């Protein structure tokens, strides 16, 4: 039976099982964050008191590895903490009709705004195809770096290069990918409190998109 | 872009406003009654609601003189406006004749008012209809009278919800003149085969009459019977 | 963009809210009638529904006089309110004359009438074409009313679904001054061959007069023969 | 955006609502008249339609006096209801003054009744055209009344789908004063100069007045001759 | 797209105008009131206000009669506006029969004022719910007018923004004829329990007739024997 | 997006649909006029169309009266219906002070007239300019009546397409009391300076009064003489 | 005969076909995509508890490829899967009208939801020219995974490089893959819920896009 | 002159030819897309159950080659009678107007459909430019097999390459790109099915855009 | 003077012109497109019933290169002449108005027909940027198929490479190319039989976009 197979979608993913998320969002998320955040901010001070030369191209910072793979488990994190809520949103978007919308606006506005908080949660190089925001690495930060941080290795080991500017460039690789964490946990921290304040103003036009009580005038 | 007017057809030629308000009588609780041997009756669902609310004022059966009565569907607001205009149209009607003399144009009034409402931008229709039931000069009545105004005489039909699902089964179950007991327990199975699955009928208001007779609403335990 | 309002023509210079109620006339059941040897007919096709509706109450063919008759096609709400109307002026042209003299002018009031809403704003036309059909003064009448009001004399036609087909054959088949009962069968075969494949003809109503004698329909057994 | 309201006008200022109702009556088929020695005629254009159709209701003249009388092209509907408002109008100028004493404000007010349309929202103008003709106290007359109401006395003209094709002709070919007979053929040659190649002019309705008689309709054969 | 106009109805058939008038009733604080043994009472919230205000304009609850007496919820405008309403029908009732001789067509006068304003273009409902209370020929009566108009007669109702809880609270609790003190604290704790967390029920207008008396407004101190 | 209306300003405070009324004026053929040693006249050019058409109806000079006249420009539908309503609201300023008195309140019932639709939505402005001279106890009269209603007393003055060059031309050129002859041949040669190159000025219709005569209108071949 | 083909096609792919896959959905489906998400996160740790070397660059990750196999074979089957409910709605879509489309746009709706899907189930390499939502990996995740990983092996084998960064890379690349395998999964896990919540309230509007009782109307 | 030329084209691309590609579409192309879906079932479990050396680097899939090769062709047949449907109604678009467009919107909205058709049967390699949905292989299916395996047998040959991810990468490229074929059969089989529904329930309207019978009205 | 101007633009430029465009589409260029179809027929199947080796990579294909030429010159005489009838449409555009542009949507549309056939006639390679329709080859016939041939004939002439994939491939451009050509002819009878359908309802209005009897109204 079709009833019993919507609810049990819905006994299975619910509006405490979203409020969860939100509670562990308005808690742990934040502060997570903004650790990673410092240590981004002391990482990049490391970085920038210091002058590189071939044997600083010989091995790979550990700490910062450190800091881009914790920035990546909280991506990962946020992203399946944010699908959780998708789905009990997603799963309460009713029957199509052409009015009646006024709650599944809400639904759609709100899992519009879960979409940007993934969006800029999710990874992307620097694609250089679009016109909007550039997003922040999000998770493939450790590749990025890696790639990026390989290239130049390559040709700083092979003879080797004379040129400076690229060992230079290693050290700016270096200061300039602990610097767009720094960023990017602040934009995160900006999108998931947009987030927290759009379901807790939101969630009862997003569990019940219509309310019923036709018997009143349809009788 | 064409079901915001009253006043626009289609390129099908179809009244969508019109036709919204044919789906607005559609949530109403269903209701249905035929005629028989020397008289009709009429029986009415009610899916019991609030004990705080006077019994008296649920009745979707209603009595429009001693020798005509109706039962509604649809909107309640235009549905007891409806039933105000039948009983004025009733008493016009009885002071310009002497008497109601035939019930066909007591529903005629109450159907060309309802059909006006369908043509003029600037007013909705009634998203109510109404079943109109009595004895006349000529005997046993039984109209049925949607939103857009058609009045149709029948032997025995529904409003409502379950409409399509009454008048099934009365499409192939319902014979003439049946002693009035019978032929409530016929509607009774009638109204019993429009609900879903689990929903089990409560007891539903009925009323009839017989020729030379009065009016009569079947109470409560004597409903009880029928279950 | 032009066909929302009764009251905007088109680059071409079409109505096209008038067309509009002209295909939900369309939408109707086919109904024929001609003239013939001293008097004039009407055929009504009915595919044949509910028998808990009294057969009295479907009846496309309906008598504005007993020397005026008429059968529509299109909305039924609209229908019954345009044979209202035809009746009423039937009867204010009777008191202003002593008698029905011609047909003819109870059909302008009528199409004064229908074609009055192709032209303001705020209202709708009506989606119903009709067919009158008598004996006057002058002789076998025989007209058609469409929504814009457009009367036109024949000697045989059609309204409805099927129309264009049943035309189609009395163009190339209808002989004038027929024995009455030779001219049903022909209208009859008119109205046969406008059905779908598969399609078996029901029983249609049938009405005729003679001049100086008033109304009958055949009954359905009358009817029966010519199937 | 300016072409969907009867009330507004254009950044050249221009009324595209009214000409598109002078774009409905181009749909029409031509119909042409003229004065002549004593006297003007009325030629119409017809393609000959089905012969179940009465032909006493297809002819596009109309006799609204024996005195005077026009032919129309557009809208079939607004053209009836404009030939019955010349009648009545006839009526009203014939009682307030004796007779008919001259046609020229019989079409006054058949063009004031137009122009009104053409100038307050929530109505429509007539699609119609219509060629008056008829003797009174000054001699041959001969007007058209377009749409909008622009009334102008002519020594010949047309309307129609054909009119620019016969205005085209009269222009160069049309001498006044000739012999009846003469003038019908001239008027005959206007007319089929007008349809399109491979189409045969078929048998058009033609009717006439001298000074001093009434009117009267060639029937089909004098109508024959000059084919 | 719908909710717009008030004419216009939905793919369900809904109106969406009227409806949204009704949630502009729900902004309205709280109202209850309920018959008992030989009589009815009425309870209305107040979160208490400006010191400023004169106590007497205030008053949720209003004297339409002696006899009768009613309650608001909703805009403060249309609120005046009804209850003024209310007070002249009364007083049209009262000189056409003699005596308000029953409060149900007093509300009818209400109701049928309330709902006309659902159906016609250019006006706008009344956002307001009234609870009418009193004693008649028959005896203690309780009603409640919506916006769409509709009335029902009950044993105890709310309107407000509490309005389900306290129907839900009465809905399981109430208990009929219980002499005037019980049932005053009944209604007080029905009340009680539609507030939110941490707010304190302030003073609440509460009044009652009892059958051969007069209205009586229990004054503050009488209040708040019962907080 | 300000221009649909007759009834909105612009952000600079314009009435568009006012100015395109008077761009439809624009649209007409240039008709000029002047007063002069005892008397006015008025010129109007017309590029000789069909010779179909009867010279008496293609005048854009009408006579209002023996002693009042005027000329029009824009639509032939309004401009017919203006010179209607200034015939008409002569004859009642003639009967209710014995004698047209003054020229000005005759040409403020066409200007309130005209400007009153310039003013509600509904109804569109007149798209014509109408230019009126005669003599009355005062004198030699001369105004230029507007779409918008305005109307100004002037010595000389041109309305239609040619208005801005010929009212150039006789800003410099004009001067009073010019004997009747010369004054004529110079409104003909500002009539002249018009035109576009390679126009031939053709017979332009021209009437005068003096003061104590009545009018007269120049026939072609007097007309003939200042080509 | 035109109705005869009509009436094959619907009969053919039916609404018991489409609530079959619908089903099919709502039980198997589910559990493992969240069989293949546990695997992910079993060797996304598998792969974290480790320092690479040489070696790490001359053998494929045989358990990786399980787990990229399953995860495209599940695509796969949802992707035809989804095509049958396409197929299903589509054959329904009925004569093209400028009104009565209160059905059709529930027939629209709910097939660009099914759209969504099947866009986010069909794979993608990291394309570089859109603005939207970047695909999760979709059909093509064993093949990306061999071609980003077999350009590092040749890399690294040749003699061979010396970066250190290259070999973290290595490493990344099989992290990152499988943290990619584990999105992927919650994100299908949210829109296959999402589709089943929009079936199981649109079918009858699906089916029949216009319920005709004009005989009533018109007579 | 200029009725004649217009009745030439339509006299030569008429009805009854659109209507027999409609009947060669509803029996036989249907079928023979479920032969090369089901020959891509068979050919993609041959591959499946296989493990490839320097062997299977030498000597092309010939199998695999005739398999690509029936779609090719299926395709080419596929455009060439659906451009038959697209002449057919392209040729009877009426005058252009202001309105009475209404049948004329729906020879707009089934030329749309038939876009879609041709736009998915046409063939594309992967763009990487596009936001919608990734064009199932087409017409250059054994092209872009081909040229993705020439790449790989390029860098397996040469000494050869030691990267045994690129083996199994070239194993992938026979394996996926059957299964883009059997992607594509499915997708195409609903979309043909839908092609068909829509002209057969349209026809009238794709026919006759406009209906006259104005000596009705205007006479 | 401005008029005349005006006119020596459309007297030099005439409907007549515009029509004997459209008299030579309608008979010589249909046939001439059917021909180098069938010729791309014939040039498919004898390269379909081939097997290549070296020998194949070291002489070009004259018969091919013939076919594209046919084509090229094609594509060449129908972009000219299509640029005739838009120059006969365009020299008539009216003056710029809010309203009357009744025949001026017209000539709008049907420029924006001629448009879409000069757009599927010019040339262009795979892009890979656009979302919309891949254009059928177009001028670029023989210089995409000499440089797409002349890269495998690179790799395959030099030591040479000894990928057999690179050898089909070479045989996939030959028979690919002409598959393109035959593509191609029919999209491009379609075009062409849609423009002479849209010429021949619509040069009424294209010649004269709008007409003035303004005197009957205005004066």
């Amino acid at each position: 039976k079709r009833a019993a197979l919507i609810q049990n979608l819905r006994d299975s993913y619910t509006e405490t099982s979203s409020f969860a998320v939100i509670e562990e969002w308005a808690a742990g998320t934040l502060q997570e964050i903004e650790g990673i955040a410092k240590a981004a901010v002391e990482a990049h001070g490391t970085i920038r008191n210091s002058t590189y030369g071939r044997a600083q191209a010989e091995k790979s910072p550990e700490q910062l590895l450190g800091v881009l793979q914790r920035y990546q488990d909280l991506c990962h994190n946020v992203y399946c903490q944010a699908e959780t809520i998708r789905t009990v949103i997603a799963i309460r978007i009713p029957e199509h009709k052409e009015a009646d919308n006024l709650g599944v606006a809400v639904q759609h506005a709100v899992l519009k705004v879960i979409d940007e908080l993934e969006i800029k949660t999710l990874g992307s190089g620097e694609k250089s195809g679009s016109g909007g925001a550039p997003t922040p690495i999000g998770m493939y930060a450790l590749r990025e770096y890696l790639s990026a941080r390989s290239t130049v290795e390559d040709k700083l080991l092979g003879g080797g290069s004379q040129s400076p500017s690229l060992l230079l460039e290693l050290r700016q690789i270096d200061a300039d990918f602990m610097l767009k964490v720094e960023l990017a946990t602040t934009h995160l921290s900006t999108m998931v409190r947009a987030v927290i304040n759009a379901y807790l103003l939101n969630w009862k036009k997003l569990i019940q998109p219509r309310g019923g009580h036709l018997d009143v005038l349809y009788r | 872009a064409y079901d915001r007017a009253i006043t626009v057809f289609s390129p099908d030629g179809r009244l969508f406003q019109v036709e919204y308000a044919r789906e607005a009588v559609k949530k109403g609780s269903t209701a249905l009654g035929m005629k028989f041997a020397n008289g009709v009756l009429l029986i009415s669902d009610k899916k019991v609601r609030s004990r705080l609310i006077e019994q008296n004022s649920i009745e979707k059966i209603q009595l429009i003189d001693d020798y005509v009565a109706a039962v509604t569907s649809g909107l309640v607001a235009d549905a007891r406006v409806l039933v105000d205009f039948a009983r004025i149209s009733a008493q016009q009607e009885k002071v310009t004749y002497g008497s109601l003399v035939n019930i066909e144009n007591l529903v005629k009034r109450v159907a060309d008012q309802m059909q006006q409402y369908t043509q003029y931008g600037g007013v909705r229709p009634y998203g109510v209809s109404l079943i109109f039931a009595g004895i006349d000069q000529i005997g046993p009545r039984l109209f049925d009278c949607d939103p857009a105004g058609t009045i149709n005489e029948y032997k025995a039909t529904a409003i409502g919800s379950g409409k399509d699902a009454v008048v099934s089964f009365l499409e192939r179950e319902y014979k003439e003149n049946l002693p009035e007991k019978e032929a409530v327990t016929l509607g009774i199975k009638a109204l019993k085969s429009s609900l879903e699955e689990g929903e089990e009928l409560k007891a539903p208001e009925i009323a009839s009459i017989t020729v030379g007779n009065k009016y009569r609403i079947y109470d409560q335990e004597e409903v009880k019977k029928f279950l």
